[PDB]
């Protein structure tokens, strides 16, 4: 099926305590691959795959360099967005940096995107085209406006529609073993009495990758979405996730709800009936 | 300057069973700022061989986290998630069901 | 792989 790379960076200031603490980390699909601490004693990037240890030492080297030159980009932001919004230097800002590519069941390129927020909220992102930049407010304007002259948009074109591309099928073939692959969730209902007159049934999917799912529940064949709860699809830590999704129905009525399973992993969805 | 409280969702990697090692999972997600203290409680008392997955964050900007420690789950052993957040007054406590 | 380098805002 179709895939993606993408890498995630957090800055958050620590102004007179510390040099900001800065995070990234790098992901294929659903499985992180590298990653970087500002805290940590390596000081270089860092492997999270088995298969991103097929890379050599080059790669280590230059990704720790660039991953560097990405900290100190957002070192100067930050003091650069504390003046564009008057703030005070005592106090603690976060920047948040998202980019990256998706390929086709191909392989081949279909979307780029670069996202960049100031104190969880969006500053600033490149539009779909990867021409032109969507600025949130008077803030964001200035960067577009700098951004512009700079050819920014340029130099995330070429990347995002070839480098990006041209890494992401290169890990997808050495992860081919473990990224290629689709685990269909485990699955079971639980029935437990909760009034005196009502039942709770809970759908569960558990052990599956990529973390895309959808469970839904219906009654009579008719979707139920005003009467259930439904979780936040989970890691295991493992590897793969988990998630559940329940309703309370009028006990003796069980045999009229149905939960579907909807999962990549699975030929055809799958429906389940207490 | 905006601010969420983070969810939480305390679990086991792997289908509960007394006497077998699993790992105790705390999943805190959707909160803003990322200074967060999230600790896992054997009967009241916090565990120190808990470690945590690199700081992430979902589309919304909002930020998510996995702390884990290896343990054995038995019939008198009560466990819990305990965080503190900027959003909370109170540290708020979660106990670990096996049915969730 | 990583961008080369990002520029600042």
């Amino acid at each position: 099926g179709s895939h993606s790379m993408r890498y995630f960076f957090t800055s958050v200031s620590r102004p007179g305590r510390g040099e900001p603490r800065f995070i990234a980390v790098g992901y294929v699909d659903d499985t992180q691959f590298v990653r970087f601490d500002s805290d940590a004693a390596s000081q270089r990037m860092e492997p999270r795959a088995p298969w991103i240890e097929q890379e050599g030492p080059e790669y280590w080297d230059g990704e720790t360099r660039k991953v560097k030159a990405h900290s100190q980009t957002h070192r100067v932001d930050l003091g650069t967005l504390r003046g564009y919004y008057n703030q005070s230097e005592a106090g603690s800002h976060t920047v948040q940096r998202m980019y990256g590519c998706d390929v086709g069941s191909d392989w081949r390129f279909l979307r780029g995107y670069h996202q960049y927020a100031y104190d969880g909220k969006d500053y600033i992102a490149l539009k779909e085209d990867l021409r032109s930049w969507t600025a949130a407010d008077m803030a964001a304007q200035t960067t577009k406006h700098k951004w512009e002259a700079a050819h920014v948009a340029e130099q995330l074109r070429a990347y995002l529609e070839g480098t990006c591309v041209e890494w992401l099928r290169r890990y997808l073939e050495n992860g081919k073993e473990t990224l290629q692959r689709t685990d269909a969730p485990k699955t079971h209902m639980t029935h437990h009495a909760v009034s005196d007159h009502e039942a709770t049934l809970r759908c569960w999917a558990l052990s599956f990758y990529p973390a895309e799912i959808t469970l839904t529940w219906q009654r009579d064949g008719e979707d139920q979405t005003q009467d259930t709860e439904l979780v936040e699809t989970r890691p295991a830590g493992d590897g793969t996730f988990q998630k559940w999704a329940a309703v309370v129905v009028p006990s003796g009525q069980e045999q009229r709800y149905t939960c579907h399973v909807q999962h990549e992993g699975l030929p055809k969805p799958l429906t389940l009936r207490w | 300057m905006i601010q969420r409280t983070p969810k939480i969702q305390v679990y086991s990697r792997h289908p509960a069973e007394n006497g077998k090692s699993n790992f105790l999972n705390c999943y805190v997600s959707g909160f803003h700022p990322s200074d967060i203290e999230v600790d896992l409680l054997k009967n009241g008392e916090r565990i120190e061989k808990v470690e945590h997955s690199d700081l992430s964050f979902s589309k919304d900007w909002s930020f998510y986290l996995l702390y884990y420690t290896e343990f054995t789950p038995t019939e008198k052993d009560e466990y819990a998630c305990r965080v503190n957040h900027v959003t909370l007054s109170q540290p708020k406590i979660v106990k670990w069901d096996r049915d969730m | 792989s990583l961008l080369m380098w990002i520029t600042q805002c």
